[PDB]
Parts: C-alpha cells; structure tokens; sequence
C-alpha cells in the first residue's frame, strides 16, 4: 500500500494507490484506501483491511455526529486526538493500521497515527509498504510554495515511484485536493490519467 | 403508571400527552420529491438568544425531527434517535428505511410506559427525511404510537392545523407553494390579532441534503 | 398488577382484555389447503398515508400475525415474534410446529401477568400459516391464553364477526369463496348504514409463501 | 402476596386456589400394574381445532400430567416439569422416584408464595406414570403442598368425584374397570341432565409407555 | 417523584424549582467580545471565613458557573461538570462548544425527574465562558430545561433583575459598563434601604482566560 | 473405532465395533458406539468417550423433549443443524468428536459431524481410526439399489475388514437398521454372528 | 475448494466445486458451498466447514429478517457490511472462512469478504484452494460484454482448471445465475452436464 | 425521605437537624496561627469509663472532628473521614487542602438525602486542623452543606455559644487566651447554675501535630 | 530521544530533542517532547509516543482540576506521586515511558518516573536512548551554582552531544525554562538557534 498526505499554503492534498493483497497474491487490483470522513476532513488506510474499514465507518459516523451536536466541524486536530485515545485504549488488542487525517480547519494539517494511537502533525507524511519510497521523492521534490497543480503531480510522481518498487502497491493512482473554497474534492480518474502521461508515467 | 384501568386505559400516557399540548405548533408536509417541516417558535425576551437550542433537529443528513411537550425529555430522545441512527449506519453501510430509526424512538417510549419505576416521555416528534423509498413523514407521540403522513402537526394548535390541511392539503405541490400551504395553515391556528413571527423552516428534495431557510428565506412567506 | 382478587382472578389481566376490544376488527380461517387473514382499517383522514402501519405483519414468508389493543405493545409482541422465529430456523434449519412460535410469544405475555415491576401487554394476536402439520390458526390474548382454531376473530367487531362465522362458516372452502365469506362476516360487525372501506387480505396455501392481496385485488370483493 | 395473616394464613395462595376450582374437571386412578389419567372436556365452539391445547400432558413417555386454573401458567409449569426431567435423566441417566419430579416443580410453585414481586401461580396439577417404586399419583396445588393418591380429582367437580371414589374405589382393578369406575365417577359431578362429551383419557402399565386413548375408543365407555 | 399529573406537570419538579428561588441571586451578561458574571450573598455572621466562600465556581480556565437553590446539590453538580469537561477535553483535546457541555449537566438533572428512587436536584446554574462560537451564556433550571442568554439572573431576586436588565441591558458594552449595568440590576432587587455589599465578579474575554474581580476592584463599582 | 452409515431406498443401515483402546492397551472389548436417539433415529460416536456420551445424553434428552413438544419427531437435518450448532458453539473448546446420525422422516438421511460443527449429509459415511478400510470396501462394493439383508452384509464385510487392518478397532459388530414400517430395530446378535458364519468371516 | 463470482451487464453469475476433505481424505464428493441468502443474493464458502454453515444461517436468518422490517431487500454492499462487522469484532477467535457475497440491488455486485472482516467490491473474484488457478482463466478469457451464456460456460471452464490442478477441488460443478428479470436461479445439473460435453471437459 | 414539599422543603433532613440540636455543644476557633476545638463532655455516672468515647476525633495527625446528633452515625462518618483522608495521602502523597476531604464528607451526607432506601445522617461535624494553606475550621450539617469560620459551634448550646462568640471573639489570640474565651463562651450555653464539668480540648499550631490537653491541664482552665 | 531537566537555585530547565522513529524509519523530524502541564510544573515524555501522548493529556487535565478544586497548584512531588500510582497499576500492561516531571513549588524539583511507577527526585536527569550521552555532558560540566543562561547552554551542549551519537536523537532542541518570577516559559527558536551558534554546534 502507498498513501500521502502534503499541506501547501491553503491545500491539503492525500493519495493512495489500490492494490490489495494476500501474500504475493494480488486479489483486488482496485481497493479503496482514500475516504471522505468530513466536510474537510479525509482519511487513508493502510495495514489490515477489516479493522482500518470499521475505522472508516466509526470517523465518518462520529464526525457526523459530533457536527450535528456541536454545529461545527471537529478540527483536525481532534480527530487525530480522538483516534489517538481509540486506538492507544486498545493497544494490546490494536487495530493493526497506519492512518493518515488530513483536512483544513483554520489552516491546512496532515496527521498521521500508528497502531498505540501515536498521532505525529507534519507537513507530509506517508504510509504503508511504499512509503519509504514516497519519502525519498518528497525529500528531494517537496516545497512548501508549490501551487496545488505541481503538488498533484508530486504525489502523482512520489505514488509512481512506490508502485514501481513496491510490489504490494499498483493500481490506479487515487487523489483528493481539499480546500476551504471547494471542500473536500476528488480528482477525476482521466484527469489523473492526464497528468500520467503529461509527467511520462504508467498504469 | 405501567396500570390498566377497569376500561383498559394508560392515564399516566394520557396525561404525558397532555404535556406535548403545551407545546408551540409545528407540522411537516410531503410535496413534489421532497418534504418540510414548519415550526412555530413562540421565543419571549429580547435578553435570549434567539439563533440556538432550535425546535427543528437534524438527525442526520437526510432526517430532521420537531418535538413537541417536555423540552429536557424531547433533548434526550433526540440524542438517542442520532445515535441510533449512527448504529445503522457503522452495522450496514447505510439507513435504507427511516421508519426502522422512528420505530428503535418509539420503542424506547413504549418501554417507558410498560415498566415500574419510570415515567413515560412527555413528547411527540415528527420525523420527515428521505431515505431509499422516498420522503418519509411520520410521528411519535408518549405511548409509542407511530403513523407514517402526508401533512401532520403536533403542539397546542394541532387541531387547528390538521382541519385547515385535510380541507386544502393537496399532494405534489412544488416547494413554495407548499411552504406557503404550510405557513398558511399555522396562520390558522393562531388567535385573530396575534400575529405569526419567524417560524424555523426546513425542506428536503431526493437527491439531496436537508436546508434549513435563513432567516432572510422566511421572511418572503410571512 | 400481579395480584388475585378472592375469587382468584387477575382484573390487571382482565383489564389488559378491555383495551384489546377497542382495537379495529380481523379475523383468519382456514380453507382448503390454505388459510387467510382480513383486516378492516380504521383510517383517520386522507393525510394519512395508507402504504402503511399495516394491520398485517408477516413473521417469515409462511407466518403471518394482525393484532388488536395497544399499537405500541403489539409492535413490541410482533418484533419478538420475528426474531423468536429466526432463532429457532437457526437452531434447528427449519420452523417444524408453528404451535411453539405462538407458546413462545405467549410465555412472554403470562410472564408480564407473574412479575411485579411491568403491567400486562394490551394486545390479542392470530397468528396464521403453513407448518409440517399444515394450515395454521391461532389466537393469543394478554394473559398468554391460546387457542387454535378453525376461523375467529378479534377487535371490536369480534363478537358479531364470531356468531357471523359460527351460522356461517364451511371448512374446505376454495380461497374466494372463503374470502368472500370473511368479507360478509366483517360487514356484519359494521354499525348500519357504515360503508366498508376496504380491508387488507393475506392468504397462503400449501405449498406455497403467502401473498398479500393488493388494493384492486380486494376491490373485486367489496 | 407473601404475607401471613393473624391466624396464620396465606391469602393469596388461598385466592390462587379459587381459580384452580373453576378448571375442569380432571381425574386420576391407579389400577392393577398401572395407572390412568381422565379428562372432561369443555368444546365449547365447533370453529376451535378439537385436536391440540389438550388437558393431559406427556412430561416424558413414563410420566404424564393434567391441571386445572390458569390456563398459562400451567402451561408454563408443564415446561418446567417436561425440562427438568429431562435434566434429572442427563444427570443419573434415569428418573428413578416420580416423587422428586414433582417436588422440583412443587417447589418452583412454594417459591413464588414466600418471595415478594410475584404473584403464585393459579394451578393444580396431577402427575402420573411409572418409575423403580411402581405407578405413581400425586397431586400438587398453588401452595406447592403434594400428596401420593390411590385416586384423586381436581377442578369444579373434584368433591363429587372424590365422595363417589371414596364410596366406589376398589384396589388393584383391571384397566377397564378402572376406566369405567372412573368415567362414572366423572358422570357424577356434573349438573342433572348435561351430557358428557369425549373426556381424554391416558393410561400406563408397568413395562410399557403411556398410551392415549383415541376419539373412537373413549367413546366406547360413555 | 417522576409522575404526571392530570393536566401533565410534574409538580416535583416544581417543588425543587420552588427550593431554587429561595437562594441568593446571581447574573450573568454578554458584552463586547466577553461575557461576565455577578453574584450575591447574604453572609450573616461576621465569624464566617470570607474567601472561602464557594460561589462562581470555574469549571476550567475559560468556563464558569453560579448555582442557586440546594447549596450540597449544586456543589455535586459543579464537580460533574468539571470532571465532564475534563473528559470532553482529553477525548478531543479541547472543548469546542460549551454549550455541549451544558446538555451533559442538564441530561444528568433530567434523569432525576425521570427514574424514581431519586429526588430532581433544587438547583439552578447559569454557565458562562468562551468556547470556538465565541462568549456563551446559558441557564440550566431542576427539570434539565436549558437556554442561551444575552442576559439572566437566578435566585429570589431574578424577577426584579430579569426586570432591570429587560429595560436596561444593551449589547456590546463596554466590561466596564457592563459590570456597572450589573450591579445596578442586583442593587434593584434588593429590600428598601437594603444596602448591597461586595459580591463576587467574574469575567472573561476572546483570547484571554476568566478573572475573578478581586475584594478591593469589586468596591470601585459600589 | 469403525463405524458407517448407509443409506438404501427406504431403510437406513448403522453399525460399530466396540473395542475402546488407551493407545495400544484394550481397556474394554465390548462398549457400545450404536444407540437409538429417536423413534427413527440412531447416532454414532467415535473419539473422546466421555464427550461422546454426554453428546449422546443431550441428544435422547433434547429429541425426546423436541417430539413432545412439537407433536412430530425432529427431522433427521435438524438433528443434525442442532448437533452443528452445539459443536460450533464450543469449537476452541471441543467435544472431540466423529458423530454419524442417522434416520428416516420423509427420506433416509445420513449426517456426519465434526468436532467443529461440519455437517455433511451423504449416501453413506464412516468414522473412526477404522474408517478408510470401511470406504474401500464401500467405493467397491456399494450400491444404491441393494436390498437391506444385502446392505447388512456390507456393513458386515466393511466393519470385518476394519477388524482386520486397524488395531483400534475390535469386538462384536452391532448393526440397526431404520426403516417407517418397523422403526430403529437393533439386529440381535445371533444373527449377526450368522451372518458371520454364512460370509466366511472372524473374530 | 474452488469458488467463483463474476459481474455482467445485468447478471451476476456464482459458482463452486463440491469436494470435502480431511486433509488428503475425500470425505465427501458432494457437499454444497453455494446459497441463496436472500431474493436477489447468494454466498459462497470456503475454509472451516462448521464456521461456514454457521454464517450460511445466521445470513438466510437476518436477511429475511430485515427484509420483514424494511419492506425491501438488504443493498448488496449493506449484507458485505454486516458480515465484514460480524467477523471483524471476533477477528481474534475468527470465522476461518473466505466468503463471496453477489448479486443485484440496482446494480450487479460481487464482494469479498476474509476471516478479519475486510471486503472489496470486484468485477469478479475467487476463493478457496483452487482460486489462483481460477484467476488464470478469469484473466485470459473474460470479458466485461459477456453474454449469460458465455459467463457460465467461463465459470464451468475456470472451475474445470481448478479441479484438475487442485486436489482439494473435484465433484459435480455448481451455479446459480442472478437477475432482475428472474431472480436467484440454479442451473439444473443436466444443463451444467450438457456444457461440460459441449466445452469438451470432465468431472 | 428524599421528597420536595410544595414549599421545596426536604423534611427528613430537617428533621434529621432536630437530632442534631439535641447532641451536646462543641466549638472550635482560629487564633495565631493555630485553631482548636472544645467540646462539652456532659457525662453522667461514675459508672462509665470516662476519657473512652471521645467526642474530638483525630482524623489524621493533622486534622480533628467533633460531631453532634446521633452517635452511631457519627461513628460510621468519622471511619469515612479517616480513610477517605488516606487515600489522598496515598494518592498524592500529602493532604494539601482539607476543604476537599470535608467535600468528600460532606458528598457522603449529601447522596444520602438524594437517593430513596436511605435516610440522612443525624450528624453535624467540625473539622479543625492545618493544611498547606493555613489553619482550617469548617463545619457540615446532615444536608452535607459546609461553612468556613473564624470560630463556630453544633450541638444543643449552639445558639448561645454562636451569639456569645459573635460579642467575645477577636482574631489572633494567643492559645491560652483562646481556650479561655471558649470555656468562656461554652458556659454561657449552660441553665442557670449549672456547671461545667471537664471538656476535652485539642489544639494544633502552624508546624505541629495535635494535641489533646489531659483532664489535669483542662481543670486549670475551669 | 534525549530529554534532560535541571534544577539551579530557583529554577528548572527541561530540554528535548524533536526526532520521531519507526526503528531506522525517521517519521517525523520535529515531534513535540516537552509539555507545559500546570503553571509551573513541565514534563518530558520518551518512549512509546501513543502512551506518553495519552499521558500528558492526562495529566494536563488533572492537574487542572486539581488546581481548580484545591486552589493551589498540585505540588511537584504530588505530581510525581499521581504518576508512579498511575504506572504501577499498570505495571503487568504498561505506559512504556519515561517520563521527567519538573516544576516550582516551594523549590524546584525534578523527578524520572519509570514504567512501573518508579519515581526518583534528582539534582538533574535525563531519559531516552541519548540519555548516557547527556549524563557524561552533566557529570563534567554541571555546577548547582550555574546561572539560568548558563544552565540554558549547558542542556543545549548535553542534548548536541546526544543528537551526535544517538541516532534515534534529533531535529530541533527545545528548551523551557521554569521560575516563580516568570512561571513557565518556552525559549523561542531564534533564541536556542542563536545559542547554538554562540557555542559552536549544529541540528
């Protein structure tokens, strides 16, 4: 699995690809690993499929809850809180994930949270098998100025090269671009398959 | 107060419902692909603050509710309808009939009303949504009892409301003229000389989220 | 509520049974290989939607139950009844003897007329469908009583209904004809010059799930 | 409902007496190897299954039952009784002393006189069947108080039937006599010029299981 | 404790309200970005500790209540709110609208006007604080009936406070005209040449935490 | 132990040896693996002794219990969905367990149950450390159209062979057979040793 | 084991094998993996046979019981949710089952669903020990624009691969095609017989 | 028990005060840097061992009681004070501030009056001691409602004591000076000529523990 | 992680590094490692980062409604006490921290708190993997006698000395300092930065 998360100036940006496997045996070519969980508030999975799945279901109910009662959104911070005491309540019994929430409150904010409900904010992040790979792209590419367009087409990239080194990664490249002024908006698949071949990329 | 009388009746439901009596007028009304809901805010003192602890809840997305009678036990059935709608929600993905949701409601009302050591509620909610069979409207009242509507009320000028629908109530009419119908009807209610300020108002259409009108929305119906 | 009066009966019970008889009138009987429901239908006004809140209630695709009394009590009783029926297809593969369905829900019913603490429901239930044994027809009344019968009847109309069927019942009736003569047995009951509205009508045959007549299907009727 | 009046009585266990006297009739007699169970039977409605909700009841196939009152909670005492000896022949691999059966139920009955929050239960109870002593007969009543018989009636006709076997009874006679001097005996408690219709009648005989008399072959001894 | 009357009121409830208006009177007011609370108290004996004095108590740095009427209930209430807004704080890391917290503390006083075996508690509590929505102001009376503010009073001189402020009370004031406004509308409730001594001040601001008006800043205003 | 069940048009056909071993050491040459648990039912056991004769007890109790009840016997695949059920229920804490039930309602059933609540219905069926001996003889030698002296002859032969080749198995052969006309009728031993005698057969 | 399911236009199509082993023993030749679990759905086991027929039951159990409540049938993706909750919260003592879960709501669907709750939606999918050989045919040979017809011959022939390779896999192949127009419908055996000798195949 | 009058009154536990007036009178008071407590033995036959069921108690090194009302009671709270103060200790290692473990106490008292199937304590206390604040006298009634004071007194010369002290009492007295205003104003509680036979003292000064005087060093005193 | 907490004549000054790993896996460069948890008491955490994070919300709650039902601040070693409860309850299941508690009571203190709630007040201390590293910095170069400025350097040359020789040490230091006149105060970056240059060091 392969998933980011970046902030820039007003944006949050979050990707996944799809690949979902068993061992070497790739079952699913097309999995969903990048969820909406609030009005500006997204969320990406990584690890066992059944537990992070009931984690997407529990956020998106709670959230919607905890709007309807507070009247506002929960920031970010305090999903990434709330998750943080779930997960830590559970931490010998765990739920065996890596998160990523990301959204924008007042400001932009990526968060990611490990299996004892270690929450870490930063200005990106990534998880699953091809992050390391992920890593070494943003490290060397990433800037805090980039335009929305040129941070698509770095997670874009960054994705690329984990599926071309990760073999539990692969599938359709997944993106999500959320803002204040558009909300929480996913990247049409052609749009995707655009920047693709305008980059000089595959599948 | 879990007590037949020789005639077979429940007084202590009868006199819960004399509560909901007390309470300010609202109705909902099915229309064209959607429904509303109307409620009558009698609202006092300038010292409140007018812009919270609203007569019209949403439940979710696509289900809001009105109550009417005890203000503290209509605050915490509304609480229990949001959690159990959520229940539905993690166990199948999604609320496929509404009617399931007002039934888990009027459950725990029926219980209050069967078992020792425990008053029943002293409310009636209308809940008016949309789920996979179309725009629902139903009511609840302190026994349990539930009906599903085309038009209803619930509240001191319930009666009133009802007579006035069931003479000029049709089916179908697009959103404003069916708001209209609705403001109209609570107009009705009212003693002559006292006027009709700010009712909240809040409309559903299929294939969409509830709005609830701003004060501004209103206004261009009184 | 769980007391005997010195000549030993139980007037929380018999009250419980007062409640039942203001309840709108149906009635089952059996036919040839077969047997059926009918329920009349005190409809409020047009602003009730009719799709709904019906008086017959399918317990699986072979069992069918109407109730009469208190509305919220009796959906508490046919909630029970379906799940009890789903645990015991899950024990055993299969439904063998209706007859221990009705005890279950029966048992459920005494229980409530023994312990302090809870009044007794306000419902009478028939139960009606297909088993290994065949055709199949109950009643059940707030005391946890049951009896099977060959037709009956309950709700206000009962009586009428019941000396209607006991001149003018037949067993082994093809379906129409024993429809025809449910539909004759209702109208007796009905106050002169009241109009049948037009009830709701379920039947099953061996061999066979039930069906529920729609409306221009009982139209042919009545 | 568990309390002592100045003489020392128990009203409510008394009160739940007078419900057991209104219950039909019901006998039970031993003979040479064997003993018999008889039961009057009230039709009533050519519309009600004269088929099931019978009067004697199979505990297990050596042990058979009859009561009298509450027509639920002798059902309810029965599932008990049918349970528990169930559980004694899990345990010891066989139910060897009929006695301690009925103890176990007359105890369940004695509990529901001492403890506060129930009411007892309105029903009489004769058990009959074979075990290592013989064939046995007992009865038990609401109190939970038991006693082994030679024969024994209960319901409305009990003083009747008692004061003609009292005069009549005779030791160690052959199954039809037996059933003969009981049917008479039956005959006898009721009112001048009403008929007895089909009463049930069970009987067992020491290396056998019981048997249930069919509709044919009690009619032979009316 | 938890019964309707015929006309639906539960006059328990009224009774502990009746315990609220016996107690010293308290207020609260919005003003420009900021919301403030007053309080009085009759000290007696001039052997009391003054500064132990348990009134305007903090339930967190930017949230605060008064209570009137049973001095032991409300300090109960005052430690569950404190400890529930701990728990709200460490699950979300912050508290986001007070006014969620003031629904926990009014869903625990409307289960004591529901369950028996318990009394309502005889208090009333105003909550005053800053939360995301900005300067909150609310009430919270026996039967857990909770309103937002622009200004209120609690205790037996709310009457003539609500009165005061009805007529004088303006939005957006200055702390310092607001404090002022205040002590005028509690020096209005007061007997006739009834002097008011220091009572305790609270306020707060957007950006800042509470303040408590010390002994000797209080006394400018007097 | 051996054990099989067969089914024919209208009868069903169960038998056992009875030897009872503790490893290599035979404790009893004569237990009983072959009992009638309902009017037109019979069951039997291999594995753990003292589970499969608690697991017997329940049965006769419960089918018993259920006829009087119900006023009809169990179906044969409800004897067998409550048997499942049972086993399931406690499956990381087994009846160590090979159960065969067998009758007639409608039609002649063979079940056979697992220690996990696996339940197969089947023509015919085995268990026990003697059941592949049992199975080749079947494969070869079973037909669905013999006659019920000619289906005892098998049981015979099957359960003979067993004897022959798995030294856990041993004893008296004890057959039933279950038919409507006469019920579950437990064939008398003199008959058997007959059949024996008349096959060419041992021990 | 081998089991199937695949999406076309308007149709699903299901489909196993038969075989029940113990380890290497073919207990059973016959045993049935494929149900109908509601008007318009139908599920396919694999692993521990008792945790299986137990899921089958509780499945048919609240189908039908939602559909009495709801007046309408369980949306495929709400019956993939249950049973993705339900073996999720005993992930730790698991049902050790594969599940495929198909058919129409407003739509065909086949998903999913492993021993820990995870599911995923497919156009087809594969379980068992015959499933990787399954995968085979189903990546050469199908096709989005099948008809009916061509689906079911792809499904006998993809399963007709899995039980020559896979000595866990054998018996007679079952399926069962699902329609708006005609609901749940298992192919009679002769028809599956008939496209055997037509395809020029075995077993 | 746990019931509002009309008047929002709770007369068990005004009741519970009458028991209390009836209990012989103790005092404490602040003086530089220290506080003390005296109370009225009021003993009776030579045959009791006197100096054995002390009215002050110790609830730690640190911190004394003296209570009045029913003495049973008393007992059972004082037990609650002593390990209540332990688990603080334990807890956080030191007891900062006594005021919360008087809360505790006080909390205890309160639930009491609260919950149905208990009735109030009939005890009124004073603590007295030193905390990490300064000296501390508070007392609590039966309602668990509390008071910090300068000097104060319980028992049934209270009123006197309270009305002397209020003329008598100055701030920062040396001890001895002290204890001399309080027999002072504990003989002032007495009928006329009655005298004042031994009371025990017990005073603790800012870095000290407790001490109780000895029957020879009060006799200076009188 | 390093972390270090000095007490001087009238103060306490708690510093940390920002280094946040996955074994090698550097996650996070600037995690945050020392808390302010009443007016005058601060905290480090080291160790698993679900836990210490679960543990300084705790305790910033606590600590303020003890302050609020008190009226005093919780004293340093009352503070230090809560803790070791809390953690040896625990003990079999635990927090897997280290934590140092530092404040102003009546003087200034600095306690470690072990995972089985072992608690120990120091002149100085330090915890995390670069602990050692600091401990041969203090015990060279610590004077009681060191004002606050030099007390300030002296934590930045220990935790620089560890961040050179720990690997699992790094990113930012952080540094506050706690007195009476001034409570708790964080030093800001430009200030730490600018020390680091003044001294002659680096991250």
């Amino acid at each position: 699995t392969t998933t980011v998360g970046i902030t820039l100036k007003d944006a949050v940006i979050m990707a996944t690809e799809r690949r979902v496997t068993m061992e070497n045996f790739i079952m699913h070519k097309n999995g969903k690993k990048l969820f909406q969980i609030d009005t500006y508030t997204g969320m990406t999975i990584a690890g066992l499929v059944g537990d992070a799945q009931v984690l997407v279901r529990y956020m998106k109910a709670e959230l919607e809850l905890y709007r309807l009662q507070r009247r506002v959104n929960m920031p970010i911070e305090a999903v990434a809180t709330l998750l943080s005491n779930m997960l830590n309540q559970v931490k010998y019994m765990p739920y065996m994930v890596q998160l990523l929430v990301g959204g924008i409150d007042t400001a932009p904010h990526v968060f990611s949270i490990d299996a004892a409900g270690g929450s870490v904010e930063d200005i990106y992040a990534s998880t699953g098998s091809g992050s390391p790979f992920v890593y070494g792209v943003l490290e060397s590419q990433y800037s805090e100025k980039m335009t929305v367009d040129e941070g698509v087409d770095l997670v874009i990239r960054a994705i690329s090269a984990a599926k071309q080194r990760d073999s539990a990664s692969g599938g359709m490249i997944d993106v999500a671009v959320i803002t204040r002024k558009d909300g929480y908006v996913q990247l049409p698949t052609d749009q995707i398959e655009s920047r693709i071949r305008k980059l000089g990329l595959i599948l | 107060i879990t007590v037949f009388s020789p005639d077979g009746r429940l007084f202590q439901v009868e006199y819960a419902r004399e509560a909901v009596k007390k309470g300010s007028t609202a109705l909902g009304m099915k229309f064209a692909n959607g429904v509303l809901l109307i409620s009558d805010k009698k609202v006092r003192s300038r010292l409140i603050e007018q812009n919270s602890i609203e007569k019209i809840q949403l439940i979710d997305d696509y289900v809001a509710a009105v109550t009417s009678g005890l203000v503290a036990d209509a605050r915490v059935l509304v609480d229990f309808a949001r959690i159990s709608a959520q229940q539905e929600k993690v166990t199948y993905g999604s609320l496929v009939n509404i009617e399931n949701l007002v039934k888990r409601v009027a459950d725990q009302m029926q219980q209050y009303t069967q078992y020792g050591g425990v008053r029943p509620y002293g409310v009636s909610l209308i809940f008016a949504g949309i789920d996979q069979i179309g725009p629902r409207l139903f009511d609840c009242d302190p026994a349990g009892t539930i009906n599903e509507y085309k038009a209803t009320a619930i509240g001191s000028g319930k009666d009133a409301v009802v007579s006035f629908l069931e003479r000029e109530y049709k089916e179908n009419l697009p959103e404003k003229e069916a708001v209209t119908l609705g403001i109209k009807a609570l107009k009705s209610s009212l003693e002559e000389g006292e006027e009709l300020k700010a009712p909240e108002i809040a409309s559903i259409t299929v294939g969409n989220k509830y709005r609830i009108y701003d004060q501004e929305e209103v206004k261009k119906f009184l």
